[PDB]
DNA sequence: AGGATGTATATATCTGACACGTGCCTGGAGACTAGGGAGTAATCCCCTTGGCGGTTAAAACGCGGCGGACAGCGCGTACGTGCGTTTAAGCGGTGCTAGAGCTGTCTACGACCAATTGAGCGGCCTCGGCACCGGGATTCTCCAG
DNA sequence: GAGAATCCCGGTGCCGAGGCCGCTCAATTGGTCGTAGACAGCTCTAGCACCGCTTAAACGCACGTACGCGCTGTCCGCCGCGTTTTAACCGCCAAGGGGATTACTCCCTAGTCTCCAGGCACGTGTCAGATATATACATCCTGT
C-alpha cells in the first residue's frame, strides 16, 4: 500500500517521480495525508523543512534519490532499507516499530512572544503531533493548578531533573519550581534527533 | 454614607501585583462596572440551579458550578483552584 | 531540599528537610525559628488540611513546593 | 481485517475467552500478534489480565513482544501484579518482564502486590 | 470580648466579605443563604481583576508611560484568546480598534 | 507640482485614524438629531450630558462593526470598492431584517 | 430635516477606521437610513423607561438600561 | 435510452423535501457520535430515549440555517454552486 | 477492571445526508470540498453543548442525561427548544 | 356559597396558580392584589391569536385537528408574532417554501 | 402529581373553534409557550421594581414590561384587553 | 537618483488631575437561643444496556457528456487628489427659573393563621379520523421536426 | 407529439383522542396586626436660552488615471443512471444499576443587643503628561 511524498525535488524531477509511482501504480498525495508512508528527499541531509520534521515525528521512512534512479533502472518493485538517511532520523522508526510512547508523552508547553524566523500555527501542529499538549496562561511557579500535577514524562535520561519537572516556556535562573525557559533552537534540534537533550 | 464604589480595593491589588503605577479616573469606571457585571450574572446562575433541584439554599457547590458553566476553557480550572483555598482557610480558625 | 512556607501577613520562611520525616518534625522546625507554639498550628497544601502522623512523600511533595499555614487563635 | 466497532479483532475475543483449538487454528491460518485497539491494549495485556495461562504460553511461543505500553503505559506485569496471579508472572520474568518500567504516574509494578510471596520480587 | 479580626483576613483576600454577603442576602436571590459562599464569590472577583490588571500595566510600560488609560484596558482585552469570548459583546469608552489593514490592499 | 498617484494618501488616513481615541462626529448637529427624534413620544423632554455622550458612542461602534462586515463582503466578491448590495447582504445575515 | 448634520466627510472618516479604500456614491443615504432605524429604536426605550417612574429628564442609567436590553453593554458610565 | 439533462432533478428534490417533516440523519451512528464525545468528558455514562432526538433536532435545525446563508452569499458573487469560502465569511460574519 | 473506548466515528455522517440537508436548505449544484468543513462544524456545536449537559447532570449527583438538561443547556446557549 | 376568582373576572385562565407562581418564585418581597388578574389575560390573548391562525391553516388542507406542521406555517406568516418568537425550534416541524428567483430555468 | 394547563387550552379552542381537537404532539408545545412567556414578563417586573428601590410588584410594573417586550401592534390589545379585566374585577 | 513632503525624535515650559491626610457617623463583628431544612439509611420496581436473526431500503463504485468557472483582452465614465472661497463649530463668559432629592406624618393594603368543601388529577374504555394501498387522469419536459 | 412522474378516488384496518368516576390536596372565606408608600413642603444643583470671536473644517470646481463591467474561448469538475455489496430497522427475550419515595435524628442559619474600627466626603499640594520648537532621516516618484 506505498504512498509517496515530495520534500524539495525538482520540477523534472516531480514528473520523473510520477512516471515511476505510475510504473508502480500507486496513490499519490501532495498535502500531507495520515497515511502518507513514504517520504523523498533530494539531497542527502535531513533539511528543516516542515514536511520533512512531520514525517520523521510521525514515523515512516526518509529515502533518497539514489533509490529513484534504483527504481528507474532496474524497474522493479524496490529496495528498501539501503539508502535511508542514517543517524537520528532513524531512532524513530525503531520506536515505533516496537508499541512504544511517542516523544513528549506527559510534557506541557506554552508559547509566548513574537515569532519572526518560524510562524506559530507550525509549531502548534509539531507539537500536537508529537504527543503533548498545549497550554493557554502562563505557568506561573506558584499556583496550586501547577503544583497539583503528577506525571512522569518518558524518554527522559535514567535518573535527572528532567523527569519530575514536565513544563516549558518557549520563546524566540533557568528552573524555577516546575517550570522552564528554552529558546526555539532547543526545541527544533529536538525534534530532528529524537531525544531530549538537556538544560 | 453616600453611593459606595468598590475603588479602595483595585488600589491594593494593583500596588500588590506592580509596585510603580497608578491608574486614571475613567479607567477606576471602567474596571468599577465589570465587577458588577460578572457579580450579577454568577449570582443569577445560582439562583435557577437551587431552583431546579427543589433546593431552597444557595451553598458552595452552587457557586461552583454556576463558574463552571459560564467561564470559557482555561479560565474555569484555575478560578475553581483559588476559591477552594479559601474555604479551607476559613474552616481553620 | 529546600521548602517554602507562607504567614497570613505576607511573609516567606525557608526551611530544610528530608523526604521521609513526619508532619510533626516539620512544625517543631516551624517552631525552631518564629516563636508560636506546636500545638496551634494548621498547614495547607492543594486544598486540603494535613493530619499528624503521615510521611511528607505520602502527600506528594518535592523539591521548591509552597505550604501555607494558619493559626487557631483567631 | 475486519474489525469491531471497539477496535477488537478475532484474536482479542479469542484471548478474552480461552479457546486454545481456535486461537491455535487462526494463528496458523495467519493474523499479526501485535495490533492495538482503540484504548492500547494488545492480546497479551487481555490474555494475562483474566487468568489464562496456556493462551499466554502460546501467544509467547509466536514472537510477540514482550514490554509494549498500553493505556497510560502500563506494562503486562502491571496488570499481573494489580489483579494478582502466580504462574504468569514466573512465566514473563522467566521471559524477560521488564521489571523497573514506570507508568504515567510514576510508579513501579512492586508498587501493585500484597502477596509476600508477589513482594518477595 | 476578643479583639476583633475581620473576615476579609482569615482567609487572605482583598476584596470585602461583608459587602457580598450583605449584597447576596437582600437582592432576592434565595431564601437563605450560606456561611461558606461569599468567600467563593470575593476569591473569584478578585482573581479575575488581578488578571485584567497584570495584562494592562504591560501594554502600558510597552508605549513609556506611567499610568493606565482606556486604551491600554482595550488593547490588552482584545488581544487574549478566552478573554475575549467571555467579554464579547461590550463595548468601552474612549478605547478604539486593533491594527488591521487587508492583504489585497497593500501595494 | 508634484502628486501622488491614487491609493496612497488612503493608506496614510486608515493608519492615522486606527490609532487615535477622539470622537469622529461632530457634537452639536447629534445633539440636535437626537432631540429632533425624541420630540415624537414625549413633549417637553429634558437631557443631560452624559446621555448624549452616551448615544453617540454607542452609535460610532455600531456604525465602524457594519463597515467592517461590508468590506469583508466586498472584498469576498472580486473587487476592491464597496457598494449598497454589500450593506444589504450583512445586515441580512446578520439578522437585522 | 437635520439628519443633513452628519455630513460627508464624517461618514469618510467612519470608513477609514474601518478599514475601506474606495467608496461608491450611493453609499450615505443607506448610511443616514440604518442610524435613523437603531437610534428610534434605543430612544424609545430609553423614554418608556423615564415616563414610568415619573421625572421628565433622561438620564444616563436609562440609556444604560435600553442598550443593556439588547445586547451593547457599554460599560464607561 | 431517455434521459433528463442537467438541472431538473434537483429542483423537484428541492421541492419534495421542503414539503416533509422526518429526520433524515440515520439514528444509530448519530447515538455513537454523541457517545463518543460524552466518553471523552466523562465517564462510565448511560442516556435516556429522548436526549438524542432533542440532540438531534437541534443539530439538524442548526446546518439548515448555515447552508441558506450560504447559498446567499454565493449567489451575491455571480455564481450558482457553493464551495467552502461561503461557509467561513458567513461564520465570520455571524460572529462565531 | 480494564476500559474499552471509541473513536473515528464521524464517518457515518455519510455524503447523501449532508446532500438532502443542502437541498432543503435551497441549494442546487455542490461542489467537492464542502464534506470536511461541514463535520468540522457538527463536531464543534456538539462538543460546546454535550460539556452543559454533563456539568448539570453531575451536579445532582446522578449518573444518566435526562432530557431536560439538554433544554437548559440549549437554552444557556441562545437557542430554545419547545416540545420537551 | 364560593364565587372563584377567575370567575368573577371574566376570564378563562386560571388566577389563584398564578398567584401561587409569583409568591414562591423569589421575584420580589410582597405580590399586589392587583398583579396577577393582568398576567392572566395577557396570556389568555396572546394563546387564542395563535391558536385561531393555526386552526384557519389546519382547515386549508382538509384536515379537522391540529398537529406541529400547523403551527409552524402559522408562526412564519404574521410579520409581528415573528419577531417576538424569533429564535426558537418547534419540534417535528419544517421550514418554509421558497425557491430563489435565479435557479429557475430560463 | 405533576401540573400543566392542559385544561384551559381546551376551553379557549373550543370557544374560538368549535369542532376541532389538538393532538397530544402539539399540546406540549403550548405549555412550554405559555411557561417561557410567564418567565418573561415576570422577570422584567422583577428587575423594573428593583431599579427604583421598592418592594411591592404592583400592576404598573407589569404594563410597563408588557409595553417593553411584545412588538408595535400587539401592544395595545394586549393593553386594553388587561385593563378592562383588571376593572371589571374591582368594579365588584 | 536627487528633490520634496511626512514622520520621529529631542528639549524646553506649564497648567490641572492624582495621591495623601484627618474627624467622624453607619454598618460589620462577637455571644447566645429556638425551630425546620437537608444529610443519611432502607427498599420497591421501572427502564436502560447486551444479543440474535431475516428482510429489504439505502450507501458505495463506475461511466460518458454537457453546462459552468476561471483566465484573457478592450473600451468609457465615476471617484481620488490639491486649491481658493464661504459657512458655522467651539470657547468663554452671565442670568435664571424648573425640577430632582430629602424629610416628617399618618392611613389604607397585604402577610399570616384556622376551618370547611368543589375543581383538577390519575386510570378505563370504546368509537371515528387518519395512515397505508391499488387504480385512471391529468400536468410537465425533451428530441424532432 | 411521446415518455416518466404527480394528483384523486375509493377501500380496510387500528390505536390514540374525548368522556367519565372518587377522591385527595390546594383555593376560598372570615379575622387582626405592624409597616411601606402618598402626599405636603422647603432648599439649591444643574440645564436652557444669549452674545462675540477667532480659526479649523465643510463646499464647490477641474483634470486624468486605475478600476468596474460586458465579451468571447477552453476544458476540467460534477450531475444522472444502472449493477453490486453492506448494515440499518423491526420484533423478541433476560439480567441487574440506579431513579423516586419515606422516616428519623441533628447540626446549621435567621433574629436580637452591643460596641469599636474600616471606609466616605472634604482639603491642599507637587509631578507626569499635553503643547510649541528645530531638525534629523525614511519613503514615494519621475527622469534616463
Amino acid at each position: 500500500p506505498l504512498v509517496l511524498i515530495g520534500s524539495g525535488l525538482s520540477s523534472e524531477q516531480q514528473k520523473m517521480l510520477s512516471e515511476l509511482a505510475v510504473i508502480l501504480k500507486a496513490k499519490k498525495c501532495a498535502e500531507f495525508d495520515s497515511t502518507v508512508t513514504h517520504v523523498i528527499v533530494p539531497g542527502d541531509t535531513v533539511q528543516s523543512t516542515l514536511k520533512c520534521m512531520l514525517g520523521i515525528l510521525n514515523g515512516c521512512w526518509i529515502l533518497k534519490f539514489e533509490w529513484v534512479k534504483a527504481c528507474l533502472q532496474r524497474k522493479a518493485c524496490e529496495q528498501e532499507e539501503k539508502y535511508e538517511i542514517p543517524e537520528g532520523p532513524q531512532r524513530s522508526r525503531l520506536n515505533k516499530e516496537q508499541l512504544l510512547p511517542k516523544l513528549f508523552d506527559g510534557c506541557y508547553f506554552y508559547f509566548g512572544g513574537a515569532f519572526k524566523h518560524h510562524p506559530k500555527d507550525n509549531l502548534v501542529k509539531l507539537v500536537t503531533a508529537a504527543g503533548g499538549q498545549v497550554l493557554s496562561r502562563k505557568p506561573k511557579p506558584d499556583s496550586d493548578v501547577t503544583q497539583t500535577i503528577n506525571t512522569v514524562a518518558y524518554h527522559a535520561k535514567a535518573d535527572s531533573d528532567q523527569r519530575f519537572c514536565t513544563q516549558y516556556i518557549i520563546y524566540e535562573r533557568v528552573r524555577q519550581g516546575k517550570v522552564w525557559m528554552a529558546p526555539s533552537s532547543w526545541f527544533i534540534d529536538c525534534v530532528m534527533s529524537f531525544e531530549l537533550l538537556p538544560l | 454614607s453616600r453611593k459606595e464604589s468598590y475603588s479602595v480595593y483595585v488600589y491594593k491589588v494593583l500596588k500588590q501585583v506592580h509596585p510603580d503605577t497608578g491608574i486614571s479616573s475613567k479607567a477606576m469606571g471602567i474596571m468599577n462596572s465589570f465587577v458588577n457585571d460578572i457579580f450579577e450574572r454568577i449570582a443569577g446562575e445560582a439562583s435557577r440551579l437551587a431552583h431546579y433541584n427543589k433546593r431552597s439554599t444557595i451553598t458552595s457547590r452552587e457557586i461552583q458550578t454556576a463558574v463552571r458553566l459560564l467561564l470559557p476553557g482555561e479560565l474555569a480550572k484555575h478560578a475553581v483552584s483559588e476559591g477552594t483555598k479559601a474555604v479551607t482557610k476559613y474552616t481553620s480558625s | 531540599m529546600q521548602i517554602f512556607v507562607k504567614t497570613l501577613t505576607g511573609k516567606t520562611i525557608t526551611l530544610e528537610v528530608e523526604p521521609s520525616d513526619t508532619i510533626e518534625n516539620v512544625k517543631a522546625k516551624i517552631q525552631d525559628k518564629e516563636g508560636i507554639p506546636p500545638d496551634q498550628q494548621r498547614l495547607i497544601f492543594a486544598g486540603k488540611q494535613l493530619e499528624d502522623g503521615r510521611t511528607l512523600s505520602d502527600y506528594n511533595i518535592q523539591k521548591e513546593s509552597t505550604l501555607h499555614l494558619v493559626l487557631r487563635l483567631r | 481485517v475486519k474489525r469491531n466497532h471497539r477496535g477488537e479483532t478475532l484474536l482479542h475475543i479469542a484471548s478474552i475467552k480461552g479457546d486454545l483449538p481456535s486461537v491455535e487454528y487462526l494463528l496458523q491460518n495467519g493474523s499479526d500478534p501485535n495490533v492495538k485497539d482503540h484504548a492500547g491494549w494488545t492480546p497479551l495485556h487481555e490474555a494475562c489480565n483474566h487468568g489464562h495461562l496456556k493462551v499466554v504460553e502460546l501467544l509467547l511461543q509466536h514472537k510477540a513482544l514482550v514490554n509494549s505500553t498500553g493505556y497510560q503505559n502500563d506494562s503486562p506485569l502491571h496488570d499481573a501484579a494489580k489483579n494478582g496471579h502466580m504462574d504468569i508472572v514466573k512465566l514473563l520474568l522467566s521471559y524477560g518482564a521488564s521489571r523497573n518500567a514506570v507508568n504515567i504516574f510514576g510508579l513501579r509494578p512492586v508498587d501493585y502486590a500484597d502477596g509476600e510471596n508477589m513482594k518477595s520480587l | 470580648r476578643a479583639k476583633a479580626k475581620t473576615r476579609s483576613s482569615r482567609a487572605g483576600l482583598q476584596f470585602p466579605v461583608g459587602r457580598v454577603h450583605r449584597l447576596l442576602r437582600k437582592g432576592n436571590y434565595a431564601e437563605r443563604v450560606g456561611a461558606g459562599a461569599p468567600v467563593y464569590l470575593a476569591a473569584v472577583l478578585e482573581y479575575l481583576t488581578a488578571e485584567i490588571l497584570e495584562l494592562a500595566g504591560n501594554a502600558a510600560r510597552d508605549n513609556k508611560k506611567t499610568r493606565i488609560i482606556p486604551r491600554h484596558l482595550q488593547l490588552a482585552i482584545r488581544n487574549d484568546e478566552e478573554l475575549n469570548k467571555l467579554l464579547g459583546k461590550v463595548t468601552i469608552a474612549q478605547g478604539g480598534v486593533l491594527p488591521n489593514i487587508q492583504a489585497v490592499l497593500l501595494p | 507640482p508634484h502628486r501622488y498617484r491614487p491609493g496612497t494618501v488612503a493608506l496614510r488616513e486608515i493608519r492615522r485614524y486606527q490609532k487615535s481615541t477622539e470622537l469622529l462626529i461632530r457634537k452639536l448637529p447629534f445633539q440636535r438629531l437626537v432631540r429632533e427624534i425624541a420630540q415624537d413620544f414625549k413633549t417637553d423632554l429634558r437631557f443631560q450630558s452624559s446621555a448624549v455622550m452616551a448615544l453617540q458612542e454607542a452609535c460610532e461602534a455600531y456604525l465602524v462593526g457594519l463597515f467592517e462586515d461590508t468590506n469583508l463582503c466586498a472584498i469576498h466578491a472580486k473587487r476592491v470598492t464597496i457598494m449598497p448590495k454589500d450593506i444589504q447582504l450583512a445586515r441580512r445575515i446578520r439578522g437585522e431584517r | 430635516d437635520n439628519i443633513q448634520g452628519i455630513t460627508k466627510p464624517a461618514i469618510r472618516r467612519l470608513a477609514r477606521r474601518g478599514g475601506v479604500k474606495r467608496i461608491s456614491g450611493l453609499i450615505y443615504e443607506e448610511t443616514r437610513g440604518v442610524l435613523k432605524v437603531f437610534l428610534e429604536n434605543v430612544i424609545r426605550d430609553a423614554v418608556t423607561y423615564t415616563e414610568h417612574a415619573k421625572r421628565k429628564t433622561v438620564t444616563a442609567m436609562d440609556v444604560v438600561y435600553a442598550l443593556k436590553r439588547q445586547g451593547r453593554t457599554l460599560y464607561g458610565f
